RNA sequence: GUCCCUACUGAUGAACUCGUCGCAAUGGUAAUUCAGCUUAGUACGAGAGGAACCGCUGAUUCAGAUAAUUGGUUUUUGCGGUUGUCCGACCGGGCAGUGCCGCGAAGCUACCAUCUGCUGGAUAAUGGCUGAACGCCUCUAAGUCAGAAUCCAUGCCAG
């Protein structure tokens, strides 16, 4: 399985929930919800909703230069199945994932300030 | 490849083969097949070991 | 409609009784049949499916399940039957000792006015030496019966509910001699039974409900339309349905704390939807998780029992791998398993500075 | 040597199979028949990857490679991904591709050594080609088709193409790439063939509908069996040729 | 041979008899007026409908001259009502359109223009080969 | 499944031969008459599918 | 299309009856009954041995 | 150029002290067709062509349910935008029998969504075994074996 993103908001796309649309060029809009669907087609920027990932990051709401955030991406490169690479990645996603959390406390507390 | 022997159908110690395996262990539409038989990995216990996919 | 379900008319009872047992023969071990549960809700999983020859085979699927909240269903009782020309007859049942309040609430309808003296005098009978006459019972159903059942109710006060009053009913007991049934059922008198032990993971069974009503109702609904065989406006719903083949996929323990992970999300969660399940609650008892849509409302009595026939399809003798089950909130368009997966995602708020 | 098969009861074989010089790739359904004359033609010489990409069975329109490298399309996931990396050895190098153009077979023909693409790819697309396959890449359109994966198969021992091209454009595209190349058929008379056949330098699969002329006219292309030569089509095997494909 | 596919599981059918859809292929058709589809049930009442994969029977409403003379087969490839695949997306494209096909289940022309259903592509292998997007 | 008491061998005298031997004539019979009514074609040609199992002879053991 | 009341569909439902899921079933319910009798063992007149008597018609009275 | 009784369909009900757990007379009764894989390019065939039993997986129609998801529906008049007028203006609001628009939970729905549909006996045409009538013979006369989606039942609904 996966975990998608949504195309409009950026928030958690799980299996199910949502529809996909397939444009004519090729490519794929994965939308977590009606709302997101509903807005794409009547063509609004998520960049201008102010609920949205894109607006947020626009406006500098969210920390978005991190090591934090380096460290996960797309992998389009496969790995060699390794169980101490995968549990000691398991213990790096915890790590990471507090660190991040204060992180992002402090910068919540610096625009606050 | 210059270094096999011709399969034939009819020579008594002829290869496996997964048709055989397959009528052996069922037919076509109950034979369940493991995936994981031909995975080369480091160490060969690793196989069928459930990968974490989500945390 | 079908002219096998008609006199199309309300269930007489809330329960749904069972209204057949599958055979029995002495050859098999000592088991019950039958258990109850709540509907507490459904979700969404992920099966990575081995189904050999489809075209899902070796892939992942996404499936409906519904969860039965199972507390644990306490024996009170052991009734025995005996065969007649006219059918079977019910010759005697004894309880047993110290019932319930949630068991006498079922045997009394105004409880809280009520001197609540239920089943003294049979305490009593056990008490004051008349087990003379106890034991003379258990040995009448062990001469005489044909088939025996086992008096169990549920346990409401564990249950999420504002009902206060439990559920009886008689679970029979197949695979031995008469004999067997008695002193199995004897010594499983006062004893808490357990879902995982009656049933267990990768089993089909047979749920018995009454399917939700919606009262007078024309025959576009009621039949499906553009004497007893023509279309007649009437009742529609509030049916006893007994619906068959629905696979176990799984059995939570509710005490294990990561009910809902599996072996490939690793996330320490429960089956409860974050926020809740929609007009049922939290479920922190057992719970079963089967296949497929089920007759009945949520917080609603449920029957589960054993297949009568042993089965003839593949499907029946499969394993059941699951790869996740969904937790996010039912109240809406949910979208994150846990609180602190939503914390995380959307950062710190303007109430948390202010408490913090 | 070329042998005659069906995945399913389909006699488009490189529809469902890719098969290189280093790994075969079978697509995963109910019986083991089509797996298993691809591993009686290989026995064990090559790893066989019983694969799915996208949940589909068109494994072999979908991945294009050589003996150096795998190209499978961004909608492959991770799964399908890390299995076909376990099953093949860590010196062919794995890669998803986010190019529009999904159909990877369709959109490329590669041999060891050069590989001819559609057109449009993109032009990230074109270095991580050349980068994986380690080919030299190049743009055509064969017999004005532009999907080269379907209408044209390609080995390091020659190449055949479809049976509508130009005389001059088969010499053009036989002096860029360095093989022999003959305009011929499958499968009774079918153009499509990438999509009726997959090659490598010593093993074909066709389907079963392949005539007798045309597999000998494909086992001497590929040099398949004994002598084999390209030439032979044009000195021992006219007659046969014209008194068939008049 | 009825041109009924087999191995095919439940989607929602999106584009109705008498019905006008785009042409994906360089045949020369523009449109097609799906007249009748393969493996329909006959109920009363009921208008038959396929989905992404089926077999139709059209007319070529506007394209090339020698398209618009006989009632064609097609296998529509893209549907714009939306459907759930077994993975559990639900899912739809921005119009729906088909290829020409022979009975058999070979195309006419020699190019799909626009993606392809999956569907489509895993139940006709000449669509598959003929296809440049598939979603 | 034979009748009680009717013993069955495959005897090594003839080829691609039964021996159905026994002490009640109707049981032996009967099972007989079942062997020769299960395997029976169905849809074929009778003229042209040949194959099946057919009492040969009849008689007594001593 | 055969009916599933039809006699060869009965005959191969009891042949996988009897050959698969027979031995499954089988299975699960020793298992079971394992955990059920785990959980259950976690003068005549004047004892009960004698099963004496408790406390329209059949017959026409007298 | 002449709103009532009853049938049917559901819903209550007096007397048998109230209640809980049951039994089952009788009445109803349900599944249906197609396709794909393997068998198998096999049997068969000069060639062209080309099955079937077991086993497996889907689909049509019908039936009974269900709402995790996905559409639709909005008096949640829930939130936001906006037209005309008004409360002196801001704010906050009334009126336009729900002004108009967007999103919209919950509930309700949808082969626009998902799930489930089960096994014994006796038979008809027919094919047999033993064997008289009739010193041959004969599936029938006495006796008896198999056999149709048929018949009666179980499973299922009512009680
Ligand atoms: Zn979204």
């Amino acid at each position: 399985m996966r975990i998608e993103n949504c195309f409009f908001c950026g928030r958690p796309a799980w299996p199910s929930k949502g529809i996909t649309f397939m444009r004519n060029d090729g490519k794929a809009f994965r939308f977590c919800r009606s709302k997101c669907h509903k807005n794409f087609k009547m063509k609004r920027n998520p960049r201008k909703l102010k609920w949205t990932k894109a607006y947020r990051k626009n406006a500098g709401k969210e920390m978005v230069v991190d090591s934090t955030l380096q460290f996960a991406a797309r992998r389009n490169v496969p790995v060699r199945y390794n169980r101490e690479l995968w549990q000691k990645t398991l213990k790096a996603m915890e790590r990471i994932s507090e660190i991040r959390a204060r992180r992002e406390r402090v910068f919540y507390k610096k625009r606050m300030a | 490849v210059k270094n096999l022997k011709k399969y034939d159908k009819n020579d008594p110690n002829r290869r496996v083969l997964a048709r055989d395996i397959e009528e052996a262990n069922g037919g076509a539409g109950v034979f369940n097949v493991d995936l994981r038989k031909d995975w080369i990995l480091e160490n060969p216990e690793w196989k069928y070991d459930k990968i974490p996919e989500i945390f | 409609g079908s002219l096998a379900f008609l006199p199309r008319k309300r269930a007489a009872r809330h329960r749904g009784r069972v209204k057949s047992f599958p055979k029995d023969d002495p050859k098999k071990p000592v088991h019950l049949t039958a258990a109850m549960g709540y509907k507490a809700g459904m979700t969404t999983i992920v099966r990575d499916l081995d189904r050999p020859g489809a075209k899902a085979h070796k892939k992942e699927v996404v499936e409906a399940v519904t969860i039965i909240d199972c507390p644990p269903m306490v024996v009170v009782g052991l009734v025995g039957y005996i065969e007649t020309p006219r059918g079977l007859r019910s010759l005697t049942t004894v309880w047993a000792e110290h019932l319930s309040d949630e068991v006498k609430r079922r045997f009394y309808k105004n409880w809280y006015k009520s001197k609540k003296k239920a089943f003294t005098k049979y305490a009593k009978k056990y008490a004051e030496n008349n087990g003379a006459s106890i034991t003379r019972e258990l040995e009448r159903i062990k001469k005489y019966c044909t088939v025996v059942r086992v008096l169990a109710h549920t346990q409401i006060r564990k249950t999420p509910l504002k009902q206060k009053k439990a559920h009886l009913m008689e679970i029979q007991i197949n695979g031995g001699s008469v004999a067997d049934k008695v002193e199995f059922g004897r010594s499983l008198f006062e004893k808490p039974v357990t879902i995982d032990t009656i049933f267990e993971k990768d089993e089909m069974i047979d749920v018995i409900a009454v399917t939700k009503g919606h009262g007078f109702v024309g025959v576009t609904a009621r039949w499906g339309t553009k004497q007893w065989t023509v279309a007649r406006a009437g009742q529609m719903g509030y049916h006893h349905r007994t619906s068959v083949n629905h696979k176990i996929y799984r059995i939570g323990k509710g005490d294990d704390e990561a009910n809902a992970s599996t072996e490939t999300d690793l996330t320490k969660k429960k089956i409860t939807p974050m926020g809740g399940f929609v007009r049922y609650g939290e479920v922190n008892n057992d719970y079963v998780m089967i296949k497929g849509s089920v007759p009945g409302v949520k917080k609603r009595i449920m029957t589960l029992r054993k297949s009568l026939f042993t089965h003839t399809s593949r499907k029946a003798l499969e394993k059941v791998e699951l790869k996740w089950i969904d937790t996010s909130s039912e109240f809406g368009h949910g979208a994150f398993q846990t609180a602190a997966e939503k914390k995380q995602f959307m950062g710190t708020l303007k109430k948390d500075l202010q408490t913090s | 040597m070329a042998v005659r098969a069906q995945f399913e009861n389909s006699n488009e074989v490189g529809v469902f199979a890719t098969l290189t010089n280093s790994y075969c790739l079978v697509a995963l359904g109910a019986s083991e028949n089509f797996y298993s004359v691809f591993e009686a033609e290989l026995q064990d010489v090559i790893p066989i990857c019983r694969t799915t990409i996208a949940g589909t069975r068109i494994i072999g329109r979908l991945t294009a490679g050589n003996r150096k490298g795998l190209l499978v399309p961004t909608t492959t996931t991770d799964q399908e991904l890390q299995h076909l990396r376990n099953s093949l050895p860590d010196d062919i190098r794995i890669q998803r591709i986010e190019e529009r153009l999904s159909a990877l077979g369709n959109v490329i023909v590669c041999n060891d050594h050069t590989a001819l693409i559609h057109p449009d790819l993109e032009r990230e697309t074109e270095e991580i080609i050349a980068d994986v396959l380690g080919v030299e890449v190049f743009r055509q359109t064969i017999a004005d088709h532009v999907l080269v994966g379907s209408y044209m198969a390609l080995s390091n021992q020659g190449g055949l193409v479809h049976p509508k091209t130009s005389i001059q454009d088969q010499d053009e595209l036989s002096s860029l790439l360095g093989v022999p190349l003959v305009a011929g058929s499958v499968n009774r008379g079918s153009n499509v063939i990438g999509g009726g056949m997959v090659v490598n330098d010593w093993l074909a699969v066709t389907g079963l509908d392949t005539t007798a002329p045309e597999l000998s006219v494909i086992e001497s292309v590929f040099r398949l069996g004994e002598g084999a030569g390209p030439g032979a089509i044009n000195t021992s095997m006219k007659n046969t040729i014209v008194e068939s494909f008049y | 041979k009825r041109g009924a596919p087999g191995g095919k599981l439940k989607m929602t059918l999106g584009l109705p008899v008498g019905a006008i859809m785009n042409c994906a292929d360089n045949s020369g058709a523009r449109n097609l007026y799906i007249i009748a589809v393969k493996g329909a049930g006959a109920r009363l009442n009921r208008l038959p409908a396929g989905g992404v994969g089926d077999m139709v029977m059209a007319t070529v409403k506007k394209g090339k001259p020698e398209l618009r003379k006989k009632v064609h087969p097609a296998v529509i490839v893209r549907q714009a009502k939306p459907w759930k695949r077994f993975d559990g997306v639900f899912l739809y494209f921005e119009d729906n359109a088909g290829v020409i096909v022979n009975p058999k289940g070979e195309m006419k022309g020699s190019a799909i223009t626009g993606p392809v259903g999956k569907e489509a592509a895993e139940l006709w292998p000449r669509i598959a080969s003929n296809a440049g997007v598939v979603m | 499944v034979m009748a009680p008491g009717v013993e069955v061998e495959i005897s090594k005298a003839q080829k691609d031969e039964l021996i159905l031997s026994g002490n009640s004539l109707e049981a032996v019979s009967q099972s007989a008459a079942d062997i020769q009514q299960i395997c029976k074609v169905r849809n074929k040609d009778i003229r042209k599918f040949l194959d099946g199992i057919y009492v040969s002879e009849k008689g007594n053991i001593v | 299309a055969k009916s599933a009341r039809a006699s060869r569909i009965k005959e191969n439902h009891q042949r996988f009856k009897k050959n698969i899921a027979g031995p499954v079933e089988a299975a699960r319910l020793e298992r079971l009954s394992a955990k059920l009798m785990a959980i259950a063992q976690a003068s005549g007149v004047k004892s009960g041995k004698s099963i004496g008597r408790k406390d329209s018609s059949i017959v026409f009275p007298m």
